[PDB]
């Protein structure tokens, strides 16, 4: 994610003395910081969000893109009987 | 003497900028080729509901990967994408010296 | 135009088309660390809240 | 002769004391003390003291070097003697495998070189010596100490040294530690060091030596008034980048401007908010201004102006500021200002919510909790005068 | 314009732009008379100076640093005041005050 206009930016910074290259052969995945399943989450729409709500926001965006969430505001949860076991026993 | 210095100061880069109505802040600016037809009409594509803003997508990046970061590019030339230039010139009147860099291990 | 923000063209405009980035912008960006207080308050307000298989 | 001896003894003791003392917190004082005592007849003693100190704090070697230089500028012979002593020490260290001593001595030498006391030739020689016995640990730190200086003065020598080091690294089976040291040195190079019979006469000489050794405001106003939204104004102000001194002044000016306008404008408030968000110093300035107001500048204003000010403050405090407030005798203009502020707060927040917020902060001045023998009655009365709650509850609590 | 919508101007950028343009046009009219429009030969002195010191005595609303914004995200979605645009002229750091700050907002 963060590596959008990385290399170019680096070049600009360094007056073309350092040449970056990014790659993905380690297949090295990693937890998006922050915690999904949070309805309070973040403040900004336009800016980059904070790091505790980063996971959530991304997920929401993905959902929106898919057409999973229907509308401007939504949530993510388990569909099961008994009101999701009474919200996991409160 | 370093050719890589001219990153986003190429003729090609300038042309791209002109096309995309996108000033590399140091460089020049022109009348846009195409009039900015602001008729998105709040579609489900490129919405702020949908996309994420980790990167700010600077217009520096537009002229570097025109066809990617910029949407609906037109008459956009392709830019260069280069190697680095380790070239050391002695100013103190000396001959073949490893001055600015460091020795091998073995 | 620089980061989608400069005035499209210098002509017509009837102006320099110069663009100082604002220092209110920074302020707007920042108060999630410093709005933050409000968030904290909110949090405080709502802060308290098989064997067979094995 | 006996007297002279005694004096010398005293001097030595003094020197020792100074050495013991020497630190960053009281360096100037130490220097002064040193200056007070004689060091021509007791030059040897002084030298001994200095050397001893060096041997001991090695971290305060630079200071020592500086002191030596200072001494040398006046009395050069002493400096020379000191240098000689240092050299001797170094030699001894080299002889006896006293590595720590060598390191200390080397450091001292480097310091001296840096301060134009001893020549770089000596340093070069030392380096050469170190090289001859494959001693990387000794010459590495010394080089670092006197690297930039060396480059400046004897560039060729420096180059030679570098070459030698390189050779050692590559064309010699060096140890791991040695290799590491070499690498470090290289890195440093890349950045260029980023981190008696005539006793009476003498005495007389020494004593002599000792003896010898509105517009701005206007501009601000213009800025405030040459700006559509408050935001713009704030930006303009920030562009100026006035010193942390003048921030308070600026704030005061802004306040004055606000007062001048017929009624309270959101603009000024907005500007304040912008400033406040921007930096802690501006916040501090604002706080100071506030303090000044309720304390000393509040009673000067006419009513409408005062009201406006109160409103502004309320706006600031409804969100941006921390509710910190310092409030029988103090009740004319001030009381009305307070009332206005309260009203503003109510408008912004919502009564119960506002009350809760107030409670949350320490707040002893606005609402003192302790009964204090019917002193809270006045406060209650005041509150009643401008429609408010909780006062009654407080009253009930105390009885 | 300003007395009618005092408070409501600040937000609308198009109106601001028009004002900037309109003011400039007006200035040029005067400069048209003098058959030049050379930007140095008319320092703001000659326009904004009142008639009681021999000037035209205009009442500018043009020297405002206009709110620019991401026109990508402006018409679309949501907004905030970031990046000011030029406003109207080259100045000699001569901050000409703006009529709006001398008009008490409607609220």
């Amino acid at each position: 994610i963060e590596s959008a206009g990385f290399e170019t930016d680096l070049r600009l910074s360094t007056n073309g003395l350092g040449m970056c290259q990014l790659y993905f052969w380690h297949k090295i995945w990693r937890k998006v910081p922050g915690d999904v399943l949070d309805k309070d989450a973040f403040i900004p729409k336009l800016k980059p969000a904070p790091i505790n709500s980063l996971s959530r926001d991304f997920v929401m965006k993905t959902r929106r893109r898919k057409g999973i969430s229907t509308g401007g505001f939504m949530s993510n949860d388990g569909p099961t009987l008994e009101k999701y076991i009474s919200a996991e026993l409160y | 003497t370093d050719k890589n210095y001219y990153y986003l100061f190429d003729k090609k880069s300038f042309f791209n900028g002109k096309a995309l109505n996108n000033a590399i802040p140091g460089g020049p600016k022109f009348e846009p080729l195409y009039p900015r037809e602001e008729e998105e009409d709040y579609n489900e594509f490129n919405s702020i509901d949908r996309v994420i803003f980790r990167v700010p997508i600077r217009s520096e990046y537009k002229v570097a990967f025109p066809h990617l970061y910029n949407s609906r590019p037109r008459s956009v030339r392709i830019p260069w994408y280069n190697n680095p230039v380790s070239c050391i010139i002695q100013n103190d009147e000396e001959y073949d010296t490893p001055a600015l860099f460091f020795d091998p291990s073995l | 135009s620089y980061n989608g923000i400069g005035l499209k063209s210098a002509k017509g405009s009837s102006t320099s088309g110069h663009v100082q980035r604002s220092l209110a912008s920074n302020n707007r960006r920042r108060p999630q660390g410093s709005q933050q207080q409000r968030q904290q308050r909110q949090n405080a307000i709502k802060k308290a809240s098989i064997e067979t298989h094995m | 002769i006996k007297f002279q001896r005694e004096n010398w003894e005293m001097i030595r003791s003094h020197v020792s004391p100074i050495i013991s003392n020497l630190t960053m917190d009281n360096l100037q004082e130490s220097h002064r003390d040193l200056f007070q005592v004689n060091i021509l007849i007791g030059r040897d003693i002084i030298c001994k003291n200095v050397v001893d100190f060096t041997l001991n704090n090695g971290r305060l070697i630079p200071a020592l070097s500086a002191l030596i230089a200072l001494l040398n500028s006046d009395i050069p012979d002493i400096g020379e003697t000191l240098a000689k002593e240092l050299m001797l020490m170094f030699v001894q260290q080299f002889n006896r495998k006293d590595y720590v001593s060598c390191g200390n001595i080397l450091q001292c030498l480097s310091i001296l070189f840096l301060y134009d006391v001893i020549h770089e030739i000596v340093i070069l020689q030392i380096l050469l010596l170190l090289l001859e016995k494959n001693s990387l640990r000794l010459v590495i730190a010394v080089m670092k100490i006197c690297g930039w200086k060396l480059a400046l003065v004897s560039k060729k020598t420096h180059d030679m040294i570098w070459e030698k080091l390189r050779y050692i690294l590559q064309t010699q089976e060096l140890s791991s530690t040695l290799r590491e040291s070499l690498e470090t040195l290289f890195e440093i190079r890349q950045k260029d060091y980023k981190s008696c019979e005539n006793f009476n006469e003498l005495t007389m000489a020494f004593d002599t030596l000792r003896q010898k050794l509105v517009e701005f405001k206007k501009k601000i106003y213009l800025v405030l008034k040459s700006s559509l939204s408050g935001d713009e104004a704030a930006h303009k102000l920030l562009k100026l980048k006035i010193a942390n001194n003048l921030k308070k002044s600026v704030v005061d000016i802004i306040i004055k401007s606000s007062l001048q306008e017929s009624t309270f404008s959101k603009f000024y408030s907005i500007l304040s908010e912008r400033m406040i968000t921007f930096h802690r110093s501006w916040q501090t300035a604002y706080n100071e201004t506030f303090e000044q107001n309720y304390t000393q500048d509040i009673e000067d204003y006419e009513t409408d102006q005062l009201r406006i000010l109160g409103k502004f403050w309320g706006h600031l405090i409804s969100y941006e500021f921390l509710p910190m407030d310092c409030l029988e005798e103090s009740c004319p203009q001030g009381r009305i200002f307070i009332k206005f502020l309260f009203q503003e707060l109510v408008n912004e927040l919502g009564l119960d919510e506002l009350q809760l917020r107030l409670n949350s902060s320490k707040l002893d001045g606005m609402f003192p909790l302790e009964g204090d023998a019917e002193h809270i009655r006045y406060s209650i009365n005041f509150f009643t005068a401008i429609g408010l709650g909780l006062l009654t509850e407080d009253m009930r609590s105390r009885l | 314009l300003f007395t009618y919508f005092r408070e409501a101007i600040v937000a609308t950028e198009p109106l601001l732009d028009i004002l900037v343009k309109g003011e400039t046009r007006i200035q040029n009219r005067v400069k048209l008379g003098l058959n030049s429009k050379m930007p140095t030969r008319f320092p703001p002195a000659v326009f904004y100076t009142p008639k009681e010191l021999g000037g035209l005595g205009m009442i500018s609303a043009s020297h405002i640093l206009i709110p620019a914004s991401d026109l990508s995200w402006s018409k679309q979605t949501d907004t905030g005041i970031t990046h000011f645009r030029a406003g109207m002229t080259h100045e000699d750091e001569k901050l000409i005050p703006t009529i709006f700050r001398y008009i008490t907002t409607w609220e």
